RNA sequence: AUAUAUUUAAUAUAUUAUCUAUAUUAGUUUAUAUUUUAAUUAUAUAUUAUCAUAGUAGAU
RNA sequence: UGCUGACAUGAGUAACGAAAAAAAGGUAUAAACCUUUUCACCUAAAACAUAAGGUUUAACUAUAAAAGUACGGCCCCUAAUUAAAUUAAAUAUAAAUAUAUUUAAGAUGGGAUAAUCUAUAUUAAUAAUUUAUCUUAAAAUAUAUAAUUAUAUUAUAUAUUAUAUAUUUAUAUAAUAUAAACUAAUAAAGAUCAGGAAAAUUAAUGUAUACCGUAAUGUAGACCGACUCAGGUAUGUAAGUAGAGAAUAUGAAGGUGAAUUAGAUAAUUAAAGGGAAGGAACUCGGCAAAGAUAGCUCAUAAGUUAGUCAAUAAAGAGUAAUAAGAACAAAGUUGUACAACUGUUUACU
């Protein structure tokens, strides 16, 4: 520890001028540099195609069905197992498709309205439900006719 | 200076009283259906 | 030749030009699936550039990529997954403990830019008005909360 | 203080409802060691290498 | 260290109520103020006209809310591309409802 | 709300006990949710099964 | 041995003497925090980024090298090895800038969140890129004062830079053959970045 | 350096105000220091303050 | 000294848990929330990275992004060990079972390559217990008269320039270029206490790169302590100045100023500072509290089991210092009883 004592010693001698080398790097900075405020991206910048897959997603291009926007329960009805039994294995497959489709676009926007209005109303829920019972319906056929 | 006894580790802990430890030997496999004769939701960790 | 990384590359780009996958096809074909992706909002730090979906717990990354490009023609140039943490929430307090589901999101880079349609102004759209349901909740907290003489205490909701 | 309207010394927790509860419950992907692995039914794929690596089928 | 007893009813009221050192004294100490002829306490501002005249020096001297550059003239769907308003947590919630736990000064009446 | 409770069905056993509630303590729990909801949202009629 | 390419910052002599890539600077983002991160080199080490962030707070974090979350933003292709340099020096300088001598300054361009801090969103904050954008473009005009191959930007999103108007539109880049093409998305931009990079390179 | 008025034939002189004492590169891995090189990046200047048991001691 | 529930009494008493706050503005709403400025506190931490842990506590529901190279798991491989598992008749035993032997499991360990970026798959053939890197030698620099004296340097870690060979890309050579620390790799080598186990090459053909961890907290309000408990809790970095050091002082940067405030400071208590004349008269007992005239370099007796054991000896000196004047290391000599000695012991007398 530093008391009464101390004698500090010199660095040392800093190889003489002449020896040094010339630094690799000369000129360095713009010593004239401004901080300029930040310049936020625009959407402008982009073109949004039309017809981009993603808005298969959706039902039209619209955030959420509207409750008139919704076919009612009055009109709409599941397949029936019967009826469906005269059908195609193709035309099955692409009905079941059509179906997970259509669910998709109904699940984005129920998962919507639970997490975030946190709505209650469910219709969304039940339109899935009775695709899901066509859907099971479809297996069973398929199943049935094998 | 006592009182902290349990010192948690989840590898020790499932080792030594999870469910599988439990069912592998014959004591374990008396002490489950000891505790699903008393209706207990939780046979072990 | 050239390295694997190269190779992938000029694979993908090959693909892209016939106008089929952009991977190879995993000789495992299942007819009829039953899963389904929340397509999800983007948050401040993702592109539009990116999309991201809720997936199925059991969901591979490879399954989700082949899936967009089947069912929606949608080719996912790079897929990333997270696995979000189910917190432990309970009801009553006199009810059991148990954790909320782990939920499965996967992030896209797609090639072409999306942006969402705007958000209903909050009375046009009859469900996505927030306020109401809230109302509900505040009612229900004031019913069951109240003790003694907060029973005379004017509604807030 | 740590929420300003709850200024007196009440029976409140930092943070939740109540610090105990049923710890007996299945367990996720998050918890445990490092080489606690779970998995969620996604990769029975490929096969793993000698090495660490693993090969698609 | 102990009570021996129960301590009567009697007993505790007059230690508690009996002697005048332990009762509220009525403030008879205060007077009209001179700008508006509300009651105040006595040798004191009253609170309304200072908390009034602090109001109008915040108004005019009121620093300059340095709104960014940018900002300004930045899209309605740009800004929402890229600011998306998330939803916050029960905490911030409760933070926020200022008026549930915060409480505003309350005016006196009118001297006579 | 804000919970993910609708992708999943988690507590199951817990929702099952909650869901089939006995009748005889069916009076308790509709006591309550009377208490817990407004004027005009509310019925008299009992609900059936 | 010890030291490779990526070790030391590289002079203009250097390079010349090697001649690995054409003259060029690398932006990166951080992808996760917001940051940004310039290179002379497609990739980069732990030392560069010890560099780029002296003095960071809670709301500058010294990020992670985890190598997922380091996504190429910009590669500026010019001239001269000498003028890359300079371009990259003026970087390195503005944030420095940002940081340490004049962070005041630049705080009072931020844009706040009521509370008044820099806004964010988790722990992601858009301003950070922007900066980078306005800083590197600042960096790019003092070069050409400062001061035959036309210069170019290739950008990873045509969104990322502003607009081609009120900015991008100075006489100085005009005068020059300042491009701004953007990156070829076609195969995967992630895992196969830096194949796609020195595809680049090698086109110039 | 910038801002604001002045004189000069935007430029330079001088006045006032604000801000600035940095930073980059060499010297064989790292870190620090030294010296060079870069840069406007400084005073064996006056006066203060903080901390070190009231930092310690002499008076009070 | 019944049991359960409710409600009293002590009592509006004690306490509110190591503590530095102030103003202005959010907000004629704020001691406690946020922002700015001032002041302070921690700084080989109260910082920054992490492990474990856990009511997700986070900068949050629009949420913690990985083919891999100073990225971890799984996977391969085993250790300690474990396994109603495996050999007319493995052996033994009231049953349960136990045993040796095989097989499988088992991390806290081992596991190709890689910014001049790297390919693990399929088929065919035939390591390390600890510890030190001295002395010598070589060459270099100065004095003096090839040889002497004194000094530093001496195995590796790049860049630049100049050369000779394949043809600006390669190979090798020469010259140039600080200090004290640290790291890794290299070689050599001393000690007795003698220092893990386990999974081959070439050729041809290949590759679209799975799953999970990733917030924040982590010497703590986010773990274990019944509590937002002065306790317990693993690893790395830990700005300079100073110094033998990670001691001690400061503190650049970062972080923090708290579930009690405001006044008043009686008696009295705790934790400190000072104290005239005395100097153990105190007390069971100098308990407690004082008390350090170099921390570097010299110099150090008796005794002794010959070990500077005694020894950091006491005393004493050199440098510094002449009464005003940091913090931390360092507090005497001797006799006797008992026990050789370093160790271990009644977690909580
Ligand atoms: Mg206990
Ligand atoms: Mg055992
Ligand atoms: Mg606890
Ligand atoms: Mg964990
Ligand atoms: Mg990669
Ligand atoms: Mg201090
Ligand atoms: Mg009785
Ligand atoms: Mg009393
Ligand atoms: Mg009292
Ligand atoms: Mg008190
Ligand atoms: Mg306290
Ligand atoms: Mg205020
Ligand atoms: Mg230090
Ligand atoms: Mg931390
Ligand atoms: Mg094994
Ligand atoms: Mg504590
Ligand atoms: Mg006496
Ligand atoms: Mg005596
Ligand atoms: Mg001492
Ligand atoms: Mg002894
Ligand atoms: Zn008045």
């Amino acid at each position: 520890a530093r008391t009464k004592f101390t004698k500090p010693k010199p660095k040392q001698p800093v190889l003489p001028k002449d020896k040094i080398r010339p630094p690799t790097q000369l000129t360095h900075h713009s010593n004239n540099l401004r901080i300029t405020e930040p310049i936020p991206p625009t959407t402008s910048n982009l073109r949004c195609p039309d017809d981009h897959p993603l808005w298969q997603f959706f039902s039209n291009k619209k955030f959420i069905r509207s409750a008139d926007d919704l076919p009612p329960s009055s009109h709409i009805r599941p397949w029936s197992i019967p009826e469906l039994r005269h059908k195609s294995f193709n035309d099955l497959h692409s009905l079941w498709y059509n179906c997970l489709r259509e669910q998709n676009v109904l699940a984005r926007e129920n998962h919507l309205l639970k997490n975030i209005v946190g709505s209650t109303h469910d219709e969304f829920s039940e339109l899935s439900n009775s695709i899901r019972t066509t859907m099971w319906q479809i297996r069973h056929v398929l199943n049935e006719r094998e | 200076s006592r009182g902290n006894t349990y010192q948690p580790s989840t590898l020790k802990r499932k080792r030594t009283f999870g469910f599988l430890a439990r069912a592998k030997s014959k004591q374990g496999s008396k002490i489950l259906k000891r505790r699903k004769l008393k209706g207990r939701w939780f046979l072990s960790h | 030749d050239i390295n694997v990384s190269e190779k992938i590359y000029k694979w993908t780009k090959a693909g892209i030009e016939q106008g089929k996958e952009h991977f190879k096809v995993g000789g495992n074909k299942v007819y009829f699936p039953k899963a389904r992706i929340i397509l999800l909002r983007p948050n401040a730090k993702h592109t539009p550039y990116q999309a991201k979906f809720i997936v199925p717990k059991s969901f591979n990354k490879l399954d989700l990529r082949d899936y967009l490009y089947h069912i929606y023609g949608l080719r996912a140039m790079n897929i990333t997954t997270q696995l979000l943490h189910g917190k432990f929430n309970r009801m009553n307090l006199q009810t059991t403990r148990f954790r909320e589901p782990q939920i499965k999101k996967m992030t896209i880079e797609m090639e072409e830019p999306f942006i969402w349609p705007e958000e209903p102004r909050p009375d046009e759209n009859s469900f996505w008005d927030s306020t109401t349901p809230d109302n509900m909740e505040k009612y229900r907290e004031e019913r069951l909360n109240c003790l003694g003489s907060d029973a005379n205490k004017p509604g807030t909701a | 203080l740590t929420r300003p309207w709850k200024k007196y010394r009440d029976g409140e927790l930092f943070y939740g409802l109540s610090k105990v509860g049923n710890k007996r419950v299945p367990l996720t992907t998050k918890q445990g060691n490092k080489t606690m692995y779970k998995g969620t039914r996604a990769s029975g794929i490929g096969r793993h290498t000698k090495f660490g690596g693993y090969v698609i089928n | 260290a102990v009570p021996k007893k129960k301590v009567s009813h009697q007993k505790k009221r007059q230690k508690l109520y009996g002697p005048g050192k332990k009762q509220l004294k009525m403030i008879h100490h205060l007077n009209k103020c001179p700008s508006c002829g509300h009651y105040k306490r006595a040798n004191t501002l009253c609170m309304y006209c200072v908390g009034q005249i602090s109001h109008i020096w915040k108004t005019h001297t009121a620093k300059e809310e340095i709104k960014p550059r940018q900002e300004e003239e930045l899209s309605e769907l740009d800004q929402r591309v890229l600011y998306p308003g998330r939803r916050d947590t029960k905490y911030t919630k409760d933070l926020k409802d200022k008026d549930n736990y915060l409480e505003r000064r309350v005016r006196t009446l009118k001297k006579d | 709300s804000g919970s993910y409770q609708h992708l999943s069905n988690v507590g199951s056993r817990v929702m099952k006990r909650l869901g089939n509630r006995p009748k005889n303590f069916l009076p308790h729990s509709e006591k309550f949710i009377k208490k817990s909801t407004p004027e005009f949202m509310k019925s008299d009629l009992k609900e059936v099964d | 041995k010890v030291n490779h390419s990526i070790s030391r910052f590289r002079p203009a002599s250097w390079f010349e003497k090697t001649k690995i890539i054409p003259p060029q600077v690398y932006i990166f983002r951080n992808l996760e925090y917001g940051q940004v991160l310039y290179s002379q080199f497609p990739n980069f080490s732990q030392t560069q980024v010890d560099k780029l962030f002296v003095r960071p707070n809670w709301s500058n974090r010294k990020p992670s090298l985890r190598r997922d979350i380091w996504k190429c933003m910009c590669v500026v292709n010019l001239q001269n090895y000498k003028q890359s340099v300079h371009l990259y020096q003026n970087l390195c300088r503005l944030r420095y800038l940002r940081d340490v001598a004049q962070r005041k300054e630049s705080d009072k361009l931020r844009k706040k969140d009521s509370n008044g801090h820099v806004w964010y969103s988790g722990q992601y904050r858009p301003t950070y890129c922007q900066e980078a954008v306005a800083d590197l473009r600042e960096s790019l005009l003092k070069v050409f004062e400062n001061a035959a191959k036309k210069p170019s930007i290739y950008w990873e999103d045509p969104w990322r830079m502003g607009d081609k108007d009120k900015h991008w539109n100075y006489d100085v880049f005009n005068a020059l053959g300042l491009e701004h093409k953007l990156i070829q998305r076609v195969g995967n931009i992630a895992r196969e970045e830096s194949v796609i990079l020195k595809e680049l390179a090698k086109l110039e």
